[PDB]
């Protein structure tokens, strides 16, 4: 009986994914803009750089 | 998550009518197209039925061709298949697997045996 | 008026300028058009470029004030440049025309027969041939070789210095510039258009169960109506006295030059390709 | 301006050199053909002679061809056929005999057709098995007309060549079959490829021939449409 | 037997989603409504990489942030340098159908694969470029593979399995199976702990190296994803699927974040990847060109116009200077 075996595989994957200290959007979202705030002016993409530290002039 | 949980069908006598419906959650419904594929007992998956995305193109399978009836209902997130005059070799599972593009034409692989956005199944028993 | 007849010609001398100067800078820049057709395009391109800024410009004072105003070693020079030019287009039509017949009549040894190698080689006859053939002929003097009386009352008569062909000279320059590549071109322009009919015909029954004529009429008939009057009326000059008006070859002479105009559009502009690359850098 | 930077100088342009010599003699008067089908089919026997993923170079005249044929993916195609997005052709084969999957095999057909990145490339449509439907149109113990009921309001074509011997069943039969592929390869056609049907058996040999003439007309005809005569 | 397992997958689903709901206190777009605009990100084809003969099908930037190598169905598996447009290595590839690409962190070996099943390794720096693995196993097509060092790889298959593998030991240590679709892309984390990929069924999962199973799974997507990267923090990542829409998922809120789509998009995406600051989210779709997109605003920022075809590839250097995408036009084009 290997279906049920899957199924049983299933169960027990998805009551992994059900134990898990999911943590609050909010906190989440707070935790991305900090990230993104702390990495602002390191990011050449995001504030150009000029053409004398650019490397790909 | 892209689910499709069937409903309808069941035991009835040849000549007899069931209707098919299945909720589909997860997707734009409107944006893909339909199909109606179907497994019988000791046989590999056989296509039944197709609508297009607006429901203008619709075409059948030979051996159901003007017996069975597709519909889509965009609102009610539903596709309607209606067989009338059921026959004892219609018995199978039926699955309204869509097809995974949307804004196409090509539902490339939806008969596979582990396609992955196809629904549960209705097992309709006729004899 | 002189001043509108000058405007004329020097707006047909700034169109056909700036029409081989955007093709010549496309192939040459883009990278994607670097096929062997698109390096037989560029060469024709450079043939009508160079003819647009080294002959009709001078042509224009020999038209517009009906005596030349330069050397006369400047005019042998200006004649020469002038025919070689001229013969370079209408080979590298010629050429062009062969290359889409390979292209059409056998797709598949398409590009093992038409490479870079066999190109160039149609480049150097294109440029080489029209050289040694009009600079040979007009500088050894052949134009009149055999004729020399008529020739001189001809130079005489009127005009600083025209172009003058003798009978057999006549014969020659026309077979060699304009019959032959003509030839060629009407032979491998009526077979592509057959197989293009054929093509069309059979999708059309098998889709019930014509832009080729459009195409090949744009090209064969601005090669005809810009060359074959020209040539016609100077082959017909030595065996009819020399009886022309002078305006009439100037008419004629412009609408040649109205060739090379309409050579960058023909082959260039018409098709896809090269208008949508074109819109990349512009 | 550097030692090291004229070597790089050097092996870029060495690399540049290599990688052009190897183009222009792999690309040259080559053309890749994806062999498409069913496990029943023909496939792996539709060209007889000069014979993961599999191969098959023949040549026909001077012209060389390398046929794919994809047969150890999983079922779901919808992924690993995107890179045959640049062949001249896709040979499909079709048990033209069992008339059970060849309502299937009309769903690939019509999928390959209709897919965004197989709409420039043309189908060598091999109908192949001819001997075995003869076989079994002649039994007449499973009737086209079951599996299909559009048999009965057809007509064999007028433009139809019948073969030296062939039943009347059998032709019509065949060419039903026939037209029921053209429905899809006409239904939805931007003119960028075209249908080749070619009736073929296990015992034929002209096969190979079939697909040179097949993709010269299709090379002729991106040809013609390239430079607007077509 | 199998009706009670249904039900009860049906209910830690239900628990599962409930949970996520109740976590779902605000979007990151409600809580950044206050945030000044990026404004338009403007960039410029720096250095075109052409010398392809076909098609593009996958790319990998070094970690010195200059050797890119490059798959192309001709053939070959160029690694330039995008400082000087040098050919360092060509390597020639047995089998044309490539599918997928990289290059190791130290930067001495280079891998490929595709429909021929088998990922080949390189030693990019040889003393003598040879064969120097031919890692088989897997029954479909290899979609994507990356290096956790010079000794372990993680290879993306088409038999909806991923496996981890030990270079010269030659089998698969680890596999990680889970996925009901075909696997298309991969992702490892900047702590090199896990890594999520997106699947044939729309589902992306978070895989533990070491543990061996799947860890999350996330279902936000309609169709097959195609492309995923994670964010720099680590502790998120954006998928690219074939519905047009750009995903964010956060692993420790253990559902979506963000959608970054419009109704003006149709085509889907090939590539996706995360800028150095997390900021931009710059994606590749079919109609020909990528998009620049931003994170918090979940608002496009910017176009990179310029490739002939469709885009395959795409990745930002680790220092993120400058974004590479290969398009199947036969050019790399270094967007800076
Ligand atoms: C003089 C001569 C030829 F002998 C052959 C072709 C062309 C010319 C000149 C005069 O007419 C134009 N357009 N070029």
């Amino acid at each position: 009986t290997a279906s049920i075996a899957q199924a049983r595989k299933l169960v027990e994957q998805l009551k992994m994914e059900a134990n898990i200290d999911r943590i609050k959007v909010s906190k989440a979202a707070a935790d991305l803009m900090a990230y993104c705030e702390a990495h602002a002016k390191e990011d050449p993409l995001l504030t150009p750089v000029p053409a004398s530290e650019n490397p790909f002039r | 998550q892209v689910q499709l949980q069937e409903s309808g069908g069941g035991l009835v006598q040849p000549g007899g009518s069931l209707r098919l419906s299945c909720a589909a959650s997860g997707f734009t419904f409107s944006n893909y197209k339909m199909n109606w594929v179907r497994q019988a007992p000791g046989k590999g998956l056989e296509w039944v039925s197709d609508i297009s995305q607006s429901g203008a193109s619709i075409s059948y399978t030979g051996s159901v061709k003007g017996r069975f009836t597709i519909s889509r209902d965009n609102a009610k997130n539903t596709l309607y298949l209606q067989m009338n005059s059921l026959k004892p070799e219609d018995t199978a599972v039926y699955y309204c697997a869509r097809c995974p593009a949307p804004f196409t034409r090509d539902c490339f692989d939806v008969t596979s045996t582990t396609y992955a956005y196809r629904g549960q199944g209705t097992q309709v028993t006729v004899s | 008026v002189r001043a509108s007849l000058y405007s004329l010609m020097v707006l047909i001398i700034l169109t056909t300028l700036v029409g081989n100067l955007i093709v010549i800078v496309s192939i040459s820049h883009f990278k994607q058009l670097h096929t062997p057709t698109n390096w037989l395009i560029h060469s024709m391109a450079t043939v009508d470029f160079l003819l647009g800024c080294l002959v009709m410009p001078y042509s224009m004072v020999r038209s517009a004030e009906h005596c030349w105003y330069f050397g006369e070693v400047f005019c042998k020079i200006h004649t020469s440049t002038d025919i070689m030019l001229s013969s370079a287009s209408i080979f590298h039509l010629s050429f062009i025309s062969i290359d889409r017949y390979y292209a059409v009549c056998d797709p598949l040894r398409y590009k093992a027969k038409m490479n870079i190698l066999v190109i160039c080689v149609m480049i150097f006859i294109s440029w080489s041939v029209p050289a040694v053939f009009a600079f040979g002929m007009i500088f050894l003097e052949l134009n009149f070789k055999g004729a020399e009386e008529i020739y001189y009352k001809h130079v005489h008569c009127r005009g600083g210095c025209s172009v003058f062909f003798s009978k057999i000279s006549g014969v020659l320059t026309f077979m060699t510039s304009f019959y032959i590549p003509g030839s060629i071109m009407l032979c491998v322009y009526y077979r592509i258009y057959l197989i293009a009919k054929e093509q069309a015909r059979l999708i059309s029954d098998a889709n019930q169960k014509r832009k080729a004529v459009k195409t090949l009429g744009i090209v064969m008939g601005v090669f005809l109506i810009c060359w074959c009057p020209f040539f016609i009326c100077t082959v017909m000059d030595p065996f009819l006295h020399y009886i022309i008006p002078p305006t009439l070859n100037d008419v004629l002479i412009w609408f040649g030059y109205l060739n090379s105009t309409f050579n960058p559009m023909v082959y260039a502009f018409f098709y896809p390709w090269f208008r949508k690359a074109l819109k990349m850098m512009l | 301006v550097s030692a090291e930077d004229k070597a790089a100088a050097e092996r870029s342009k060495m690399i540049d050199k290599n990688l052009r010599e190897d183009g222009e003699k792999a690309a040259a008067a080559t053309h890749r053909l994806l062999l498409l089908g069913a496990d029943n089919s023909g496939k792996s026997t539709i060209v007889k002679q000069m014979r993961g993923i599999f191969e098959t170079k023949f040549q026909v005249d001077k012209v060389n061809f390398h046929m794919f044929d994809v047969g150890a993916q999983r079922d779901e195609r919808r992924k690993w056929i995107q890179c045959f997005n640049d062949v001249t052709a896709i040979i499909f084969v079709v048990d033209s005999s069992d008339y059970n999957r060849l309502q299937e095999a009309l769903n690939d057909f019509k999928s390959i057709w209709n897919n965004r990145w197989l709409r420039t490339i043309s189908v060598i449509l091999f109908l192949n098995k001819q001997d075995l439907l003869a076989e079994k149109v002649l039994a007449g113990k499973s009737k086209i007309e079951d599996y299909f009921p559009e048999f009965a309001r057809y007509t064999t074509p007028e433009d139809a060549t019948p073969e030296p011997g062939e039943d009347p069943r059998v032709t019509r039969a065949k060419y039903f079959i026939r037209d029921e592929f053209l429905r899809i390869s006409t239904a939805s056609g931007d003119g960028r490829h075209y249908c080749y049907p070619h009736f073929t058996c296990s015992v034929d040999t002209e096969n190979a021939r079939r697909i040179f003439n097949d993709c010269r007309d299709i090379i002729q005809r991106m040809h013609l449409r390239q430079y607007e005569l077509l | 037997e199998l009706d009670q397992l249904r039900q009860e997958a049906e209910q830690l689903k239900n628990q599962i989603r409930d949970a996520r709901k109740a976590c779902a206190d605000a979007t990151l777009s409600q809580i950044t409504n206050n945030i000044d605009p990026v404004g338009r990100i403007q960039m410029r084809t720096r250095r075109t990489l052409r010398g392809h003969l076909a098609k593009i099908y996958a790319m990998h930037w070094g970690t010195d942030s200059r050797l890119l190598v490059s798959a192309s169905q001709d053939g070959k598996l160029i690694i330039w340098d995008s400082y000087t447009t040098n050919k360092v290595h060509a390597i020639p590839l047995r089998s044309s159908w490539v599918m997928t690409c990289a290059y190791a962190p130290s930067g001495n070996y280079v891998a490929c694969g595709g429909l021929d099943n088998i990922c080949s390794i390189y030693n990019l720096k040889t003393r003598e470029v040879r064969v120097s693995r031919e890692l088989a196993g897997h029954t479909g097509y290899l979609s994507c593979c990356r290096f956790l060092d010079d000794n372990q790889i993680v290879t993306s298959s088409g038999d909806t399995t991923c496996a981890l593998w030990d270079i010269e030991t030659g089998q698969q240590t680890t596999t990680f199976t889970g996925h009901t679709g075909d696997v298309m892309s991969l992702s490892l984390a900047p702590d090199t702990r896990l890594f999520v990929s997106g699947a044939c069924d729309a589902s992306a999962k978070l895989w533990d190296v070491r543990e061996g199973m799947c860890r999350q799974t996330f279902t936000g997507h309609e169709s097959d994803i195609n492309a995923i990267c994670f964010f720099p923090n680590g502790n998120a990542f954006a998928t690219g699927s074939d519905d047009a829409t750009c995903r964010l998922f956060d692993l420790r809120a253990d559902q979506e974040l963000m959608t970054y789509s419009h109704d003006n998009i149709i085509c889907g995406i090939t590539s996706v990847s995360f800028s150095k600051s997390g900021r931009l989210l710059l994606a590749g779709y079919d109609d020909f060109n990528c998009n620049v997109w931003d994170a918090l605003k979940a608002d496009r920022a910017g176009v990179l116009a310029g490739h002939d075809n469709r885009v395959s590839c795409l990745g930002v250097t680790d220092d993120g200077m400058a974004v590479a995408t290969g398009s199947w036009d036969s050019f790399l084009k270094i967007w800076n």
